[PDB]
């Protein structure tokens, strides 16, 4: 209780300053404390960085997180935490099982029917209950509706093992933080050949924050996943990988065919999150019992994932 | 890469070894090391 | 921050309007504090013809609010920020699921005004609440409605062309995530409909236009039926096609983004709510 | 089979100080603080220049008084520190067991940290700021190896003597300009053609200034005042000790002036030096016990140039501690 | 290889890294040390961002000038010194030609990245009279010296005429009104490239060393006073700026990063460069560096003046 | 040279810096037999192609407060080694001048290290020795309120280089300006193993 | 947390500027840093609009999407604070532009680059060689009415015009001006409406069509009022099919997504979402959509 | 190394390299094989030197 | 490619990159590399340096003759001055160049 | 104005010993 | 004279002062 005493009198929002303008010598004292609080408040010593621990409930906000339901063979225990999970629509209205993916388990859903390959065969060897996870991939891609059956859901903060009918929670939407109150920052891991710096292939003005923008993109060989970072907005981003699909109005031309609209759409893009722009991506290296393949780290994510827009 | 991160009690020697560091490192000088700004730069938890 | 907006009723609110309001609190309405035009109600009374545009566009100016408490004579409800979430329900005796679905779409009620509001005999006001579903419902529900009422008012002109059980066999039920639903078919949504008529009517002139703007390249994409129009037009009334069209255009853009687009993480299918904020 | 650590270390950060470089020889630290009070950026002067009374009947020797407007510069110099939070959320936890006990100290440590880096930031950002100022305010030495020559000027400037001396500065670019590559190309001469030049420097610099007093910032072993400051690269400090050869001072200045911002000047940085953070730390975890219950040398070296001894310092070692550029 | 009508008139600016030296004499300034303060800036839920502000007054007290800084020597010549031109189709991407197959043969004969920057340099046709006396010397790459810092302050009326009425001479050479005319008038050809007036459609990114010669805007900038052209030199006017280390040569966008001064905005000459006109006069101007003919019957060589003497070296034949 | 490195290494510093190899190899390289075109200046040449190569050197290391090696004559740290070969020790010798002193204060033993009673534990237990375990023991667990200034840490850095008594050794001191070097050759060492140097 | 940027000048304000930025006070400014102290040369518009360039306008819209916004609050000698707008906060954004438009329906604003002229809202510094463009704050039904115009004045330079070149209000008529070339985005802009426009002629409806011809022979609307009593051919011919329902739907389907796509492509700039705006304060309690 | 008849003395009076192109070794950039065997090979573009 | 302290690193640690046999006859590339120590900045550079070459005899006994004023090209003939590192005293007769 | 480069060292009240405002 | 202006302008009355 002593512990508790101490743990909760120091964990308290301050009390709110009162100044009784009605009496005389209470009205002195109280401006008294207001300036003995801003000169304490405001210069260089450890009681202005005392002062901002104690976050006085704009600022800071407690994000939502998600509770997901999944089962143990369609994920893997040894990926890292900060991977950003795509929730898949399910037909049935009483299913129970949500059924999400890794970017490595869905590279896998990707590319079996035609580096990333190396790790993602590592981690998910056999791809036949993943493609049973799915009712129809082959069919959903013909018709190029998987993108909006396919809704991200944020990155992984805390993953409680189980060996049957696993449970995942990730941030849905807010500062992306861990569920356990000893603290750690969740690093966003993004597999690097799928990620892309749109400044790179770009080749002025200094932003607030630089986003991340995943684009499930139909490529004419099967789906492919990449992952964008752009300083800029939604609506800008919408023109410059209009610039970027060079190639696909040129296919979309000579699939000379409009009646099948099929080759008229080219995937779409949902932005995922703000990270800050003024600390950058950090790239590392994850490691599995045999290979390491290098992820970019991401940190101080702040999810907000929007809607599928149309390239 | 290769670096561990923990509370050491870090000796405090007095040599000018910040002279031409950040574009050293840049250019990989070091093998191995972790560039740490920001909140990064504290000692970690044990 | 201190939030809760309370709204000045002038009468007391009897039995069965304290049974319907409480029956549906938890979905959000907007607002304008006066109660006379305190959400959708000023468009929807007998007084103005049920447009569909006006009412699009005052509720895509106006906030919206969430409303938590139900009185005699108050309405606790808190208005709505881009900064925080609220919890909001599925109230609508249109019942669609939110199951799973990131997205929520707040539009006026095409169901009928009937089928969502409450009608207060005591007081001055009708209310309504507009529908907050799913957007792949509010896009499919915006072409079978759409695509009804030109089928319907072509077939009112000249029924030899097509059929009105042909077109109400499928134009009269959404099928999403395996829910199906019915749509209430039965003036409304005329406007919308004869907007999107003047667009795909004046879009072969703009397309020409437009190619003729910035060669060929461009030139073999429409068909040969799609390519023929004479070059043989005056200035003004070309500028003032093109200029009424792309105003038309851009109206119909931001009228088929669904208006305020709602998020939510959690739906909770045992309490029907879902955490829900601004975006 | 052990993998030994052999040792693990860290380096000391400097404590760079803008009253102990030299490059504040060339400015005066009023204790008046009253033109950041003052609304106006201005300060108007009462000048007075003399006058030499001339005898014939040209035109009478009125006296001369300037009504001269200084307005004043206010830059803003700001830093920033990334601290995480769980580092507050451990300095507001009391520690019992040892091991967060540890782990608080190194949270106070990495605060400590912090607030250091604030003030060792912002005497880098007002050297810098001061140093560009210095640097706003010099016009080049082709202008005033003339311009400051009165020989030229003060017969009044009409368009001759005006187009006649922007032909003047284009000889002085070109037979003039990079002077310590022309004394390496010198013969026997290296001293003569360096010192001329830094005298000529420091007579062109020279002239009439408001707000005079007393002699400031004495070097030691001389006792003369030292008129001005050489700011320097490394390189060129280190060619200046060959050609010029000596110094007058062992690089030892004896400012007297510094006497209020030894108290001042220490009241901040001693005061988050870890032995009041930690201090003001167990303070306010006390607080938390109480909750529930209820003059010198200046390392300068300095050179005599005819009758000035001015020093010559290089804050190049303060800019490549940063890694930026100088 | 067979001579057209005209010939031309290269201009490049080519950067230095110069090591600087700055005096400064004492009790220049005078300062007032505000209190440092602290304030939060970005409190983000992972990492709270604090920020340290600070606020000095700094007036300047002498009423001369009271410092002076010169460069003491060249680190290195951080340009190239060479022969990168630029390329108008990049600067004016939207004007063409008649017809698209002679539009498209054009932009085919001519161009349609490794080492330092490549010092972009500007092209102004000038007639093949233009005497070489005139190009050995530093003056302007226009025909007319402008001498607007000369003239009276703040009057544009009149000091337009002296850089652009032909009625009167040079200011160099009264003998002459200009070296060419297809330069130095008004609404001359290398008037209309290099104005602002007329580059309403060029591309504002990339850079262009003829702007310090040809913009109006800028010439009339310098005719103020001799005291505040020497200020508005120094006080970071960055008015003809260029890129230091971008491998492609831009104007900054504002850099205050960077420090640069530009001495050929100020008094609006560029220095002549080592040119020639044959191979023979450059192995004969390091066989014999006194007795070497400027003019060998019909070619020349422009022996190269500048603020830096850059040192030559041939095989083992050294000049200074 | 860091007025060439005060920018970031971008693709038209890497090539200047390229140049200026070049330049460099063509022109001051072997700096012995072109200290024969002149006959006045040989000492200055080569005390100043000496001088300029324990400045490119960062001789900054963090066992540089722990004095190991002093000059015979007067107090003063040595600085580091010229290892020469006989010829240019019979050169430098007597064109850089007589030397200033002809032996140097070192130690006479290695400085042993031994895993101790603390360090036998984590060896056996984990496989992980540390270097003075006493003083990370004196660190973090005896005052660990206390942080280490530059000098309170000296004793620690140097481990067990100081307690040594100091035996001088012979080797041509070599003033390089207010740096005292130690040029030495190591040929005698070779040519009795007949080995090349 | 402290929002409040201090923007500090090089060289001293004069009285007549310090002036007119007074009358110039809780204005829009897009920043170029988000940081706490920056530089005027680069504050304001004036870098992606000068004066020696063509205006190009929807270059400055991707500046004002991508860059920060925030509001003039106090200016002094020296240096003139802002304060930075984030979501979350509720800004005071006073009516300060030259071609006044009433905000009475309390409408969302949008933020525009100054295409009704540089001059009055140019404010100039002769301290230092830089220009403050304000850019201009005004609802989006008169931002949708003025981006058509530019453009359309691109496709309209070939083939009245006044009505084009002018803005329409309730009240007045302002003159915006227009360049006689867009420029290289402008002119991308219209090459990606007029790829989309080509595209999409061959995904039209028929059954519309038939709507459009009962109507205009049956009951004239004010809505129906463009076509002055007149059919072309190309509606006869793609009315020579039978209408079914399954390719209409699927049409109509991609028609919703590549409406949704025009959506994207029409909302440029900053808009701000206005609650309880004061008619007689002339201000209005603002924030970001 | 068989060059032709046309290969002009100046470049030999320089320490150029054998070939024709100046094969820059850091020049380039940094870990690709597009700019450094184009700055290398490709001769569309013209060698950094002249 | 890789980096600039990286490439530094490597150039001094080992035989980087295409060494000759010394002391034997005709040049071999070594395999044994065991008491063969030799830096070599032709491979960190990637340039060749000019020899003493001389189209006819005549300009490489004028070279020795004048060597400032010497004609680089004489008509249809050259001589190229070696600028390479190691500076070799040339000495034909008593004329004696460096 | 006319404070434009002045210090002022006191006032001068218009009588008033104890009131600040007026002249 | 209610303020501090004696290290402004100097200790002098003849050269400076108020």
């Amino acid at each position: 209780r002593r512990r508790l005493q101490r743990r909760i009198a120091g964990l308290l929002p301050p009390p709110a300053r009162r100044l009784n303008i009605s009496r005389g010598s209470e009205f002195t004292r109280d401006v008294r404390g207001l300036v003995e609080e801003h000169a304490q408040a405001s210069s260089l010593s450890a009681a202005a960085v005392w002062r901002a621990g104690l976050l006085a409930p704009s600022g800071w906000r407690p994000p939502v997180f998600g509770d997901f339901l999944i089962h143990a063979s369609s994920f893997n225990n040894a990926e890292a935490t900060g991977t950003p999970l795509f929730q898949f629509k399910q037909s049935d209205p009483f299913s129970g099982v949500d059924a999400v993916f890794t970017p490595l388990s869905l590279f896998i859903l990707m590319n079996h029917g035609r580096g990333l390959t190396r790790m993602a065969n590592l981690l998910y060897d056999s791809p036949a209950t993943l493609a049973d996870l799915v009712p129809d991939f082959g069919r959903l891609v013909a018709d190029r509706r998987f993108h909006n059956f396919i809704t991200p859901v944020g990155p992984l903060v805390e993953n409680i093992k189980s060996t049957y009918l696993n449970k995942i929670t990730t941030v849905v939407h807010g500062p992306v933080v861990s569920k356990a109150i000893p603290r750690s920052t969740v690093k966003v891991t993004v597999p690097q050949e799928a990620f892309v710096d749109l400044d790179a292939w770009l080749s002025q003005p200094c932003p607030a924050d630089a986003r991340l923008y995943v684009a499930l993109t139909y490529e004419e060989a099967g789906p492919r996943f990449t992952f964008f970072q752009s300083s800029r907005g939604h609506c800008q981003i919408m023109n410059i990988l209009r610039i970027y699909y060079s190639p696909s109005i040129m296919h979309r031309y000579a699939v000379v065919q409009p009646l099948h609209i099929e080759e008229l759409t080219f995937g779409a893009v949902a932005c995922l999150g703000t990270f800050s722009a003024t600390d950058g991506w950090r790239r590392s290296a994850f490691n599995y019992r045999g290979s390491s393949l290098p992820v970019v780290e991401i940190d101080s994510f702040y999810s907000n994932v929007s809607d599928w827009e149309v390239i | 890469e290769g670096v561990e991160n923990r509370p050491f009690p870090y000796l405090t020697v007095d040599a000018d070894l910040l002279s031409n560091l950040r574009q050293s490192a840049a250019e990989g000088l070091f093998h191995s090391f972790d560039l740490l700004v920001g909140k990064d730069a504290r000692e970690a938890g044990i | 921050m201190d939030l809760k907006v309370v709204v000045s009723l002038s009468s007391r609110l009897y039995t069965d309007e304290i049974a319907k309001m409480q029956q549906r609190i938890g979905c959000i309405l907007p607002l304008a504090q006066n109660v006379q035009g305190l959400g959708l109600g000023q468009v929807y009374s007998l007084e103005t013809v049920p447009d569909y545009v006006s009412m699009y566009n005052y509720l895509s100016d106006c906030t919206l609010a969430v409303l938590d408490e139900v009185s005699v004579d108050s309405l606790i409800l808190t208005k709505i920020v881009p900064g925080q979430t609220y919890a909001i329900k599925n109230k609508y005796q249109p019942f669609f699921q939110w199951h799973g679905t990131g997205s929520l779409s707040v539009m006026p009620p095409v169901f009928g005004r009937e089928h969502a509001t409450v009608k207060l005999e005591s007081n001055d006001v009708d209310i309504v609440f507009p529908m907050v579903l799913p957007t792949p419902i509010a896009e499919e529900v915006l072409q079978k409605i759409l695509l009804f009422n030109v089928y319907s008012r072509v077939v009112m002109q000249a029924p030899g062309n097509a059929d009105m059980l042909d077109v109400h066999m499928h134009l009269g039920s959404v099928s999403y995530l395996g829910h199906h639903y019915e749509l209430a078919l039965p003036a409304l949504l005329d406007n919308l409909s004869l907007y999107f008529c003047i667009m795909v009517t004046l879009l072969p002139r703009a397309s020409m236009r437009l190619v003729r703007g910035l060669n060929l390249f461009q030139e073999m994409v429409p068909d040969e039926i799609a390519r023929i129009d004479l070059d043989d037009l005056s200035v003004a009334d070309d500028l003032s096609r093109m200029r009424v069209m792309m105003t038309y255009l851009q109206s119909l853009a931001s009228l088929f983004n669904l208006g305020p687009r709602l998020a939510t993480a959690a739906y909770s299918q045992e309490t029907l709510t879902a955490t829900c904020w601004l975006r | 089979k052990f993998e030994v650590l052999l040792g693990v270390y860290t380096n000391a950060i400097q404590y760079v100080r803008f009253l102990e470089t030299a490059l504040a020889v060339s400015c005066v630290n009023t204790e008046f603080k009253d033109l950041s009070r003052m609304t106006d950026g201005k300060i108007q002067f009462r000048i007075s220049v003399p006058t030499i009374a001339h005898g014939d009947g040209r035109r009478p020797s009125k006296q001369r008084t300037f009504i001269v407007v200084k307005n004043c510069h206010k830059h803003h110099i700001s830093t920033e520190m990334e601290l995480s939070m769980l580092d507050l959320e451990i300095l507001h936890s009391i520690p019992e067991t040892p091991v967060e006990y540890a782990e608080y100290v190194g949270a106070v440590k990495t605060v400590a940290s912090a607030l250091q880096f604030g003030v060792d930031a912002l005497e880098r950002g007002l050297i810098n700021t001061v140093l560009s100022v210095k640097l706003r305010h010099a016009p080049p030495m082709f202008i005033l190896q003339t311009l400051a020559d009165p020989t030229f000027t003060e017969r009044g400037f009409s368009k001759t003597v005006k187009s006649d001396l922007i032909a003047m500065f284009k000889r002085h670019l070109l037979e003039h300009s990079f002077f310590l590559d022309r004394a390496e190309n010198m013969g026997s001469g290296f001293s003569q053609y360096v010192r001329s030049r830094l005298s000529e420097m420091v007579a062109a610099v020279s002239g009439e200034s408001v707000l005079k007093g007393v002699s400031t910032y004495t070097t030691a072993k001389g006792g003369e005042p030292v008129g001005g400051v050489f700011i320097v690269t490394d390189n060129v400090l280190r060619q200046l000790l060959t050609f010029l050869g000596e110094e007058a001072d062992n690089q030892i200045m004896g400012p007297s002036s510094y006497a209020s911002f030894v108290v001042r000047g220490e009241n901040l940085v001693t005061a988050v030096s870890y032995g009041r953070v930690m201090r003001t730390f167990e303070h306010f975890m006390a607080r938390i016990v109480d909750s529930p219950e209820k003059r010198v040398p200046i390392s300068a070296a300095v050179i005599k140039l005819g009758n000035h001894a001015v020093a010559v310092e290089s804050l190049q070692k303060m800019y490549n501690d940063t890694q930026s550029p100088y | 290889k067979i001579h057209p009508g005209v010939a031309m008139t290269v201009v490049r600016t080519d950067e230095i890294l110069s090591e600087n030296i700055l005096f400064s004499s004492r009790a220049s300034t005078s300062m007032f040390i505000g209190t440092p303060n602290v304030s939060r800036r970005e409190a983000r839920v992972d990492a709270v961002t604090f920020e340290v502000h600070h606020e000095m007054a700094s007036i300047d007290t002498g009423l001369s000038y009271s410092s002076t800084m010169t460069p003491a020597r060249v680190a290195a010549i951080t340009t190239d010194m060479g022969i990168h031109t630029q390329d108008f189709f990049s600067v004016f991407p939207a004007e063409a030609f008649g017809n698209q197959q002679v539009n498209d043969y054009i932009k085919a004969k001519v161009g349609a990245l490794c080492h330092g920057q490549q010092a972009t340099c500007e092209i102004i046709v000038t007639p093949v009279t233009a005497d070489v006396a005139y190009f050995q010397k530093s003056n302007s790459p226009r025909g007319r010296a402008a001498c607007v810092v000369s003239c009276e302050n703040y009057n544009q009326e009149v000091a337009e005429g002296l850089i652009y009425d032909h009625s009167r001479p040079d200011a160099a050479y009264e003998y002459r009104s200009t070296v060419n005319p297809w330069a130095s008038q008004l609404g001359s050809l290398g008037d209309i490239m290099y104005n602002s007036s007329y580059r309403q459609t060029a591309v504002p990114g990339l850079y262009s060393p003829c702007r310090a010669f040809f913009n109006k805007e800028e010439l009339l900038r310098n005719n103020r006073g001799l005291y505040n052209m020497v200020n508005e030199y120094s006080q970071r006017l960055g008015g003809h700026p260029a890129t230091s280390n971008t491998e492609v040569q831009f104007v900054v966008i504002a850099g205050t990063d960077v420090f640069l001064e530009q001495p050929c905005s100020f008094l609006q000459e560029a220095f002549p460069a080592l040119s020639a006109s044959s191979r023979a006069l450059i192995d004969e101007f390091m066989s014999v560096k006194q007795t070497h003919a400027p003019i060998h019957y019909g070619h020349y060589i422009i022996e190269e003046v500048a603020p830096v003497r850059r040192i030559l070296k041939f095989g083992n034949k050294v000049v200074f | 040279d860091p007025t060439f490195t005060e920018r970031g290494f971008s693709k038209t510093v890497k090539s200047d810096l390229i140049a200026m190899f070049k330049r460099h190899l063509l022109e001051h390289s072997f700096f012995l037999d072109r200290a024969e075109n002149m006959g006045s200046g040989f000492s200055q040449y080569v005390r100043s192609r000496l001088s300029e190569m324990v400045a490119a050197v960062s001789g900054e290391s963090v066992l540089k407060g722990v004095s190991t090696y002093t000059t015979a004559k007067g107090g003063e740290p040595v600085g580091g080694v010229f290892i020469v070969t006989d010829n240019v020790l019979r050169q430098l010798l007597t064109f850089l001048g007589e030397e200033a002193d002809n032996q140097i204060m070192g130690p006479s033993s290695y400085a042993s290290f031994v895993v101790r009673g603390e360090n036998l534990v984590t060896a056996v237990s984990y496989g992980r020795v540390m270097r003075t375990f006493e003083h990370f023991m004196a660190r973090i667990v005896d005052s660990p309120e206390k942080a280490g200034s530059t000098k309170s840490d000296l004793p620690a850095v140097a481990a067990g280089v100081e307690d040594q008594p100091r035996v001088p050794i012979s080797a041509a001191v070599i003033k390089l300006g207010n740096h005292a070097v130690a040029v030495e050759s190591l040929q005698k060492m070779y040519n009795d193993t007949q080995s090349p140097y």
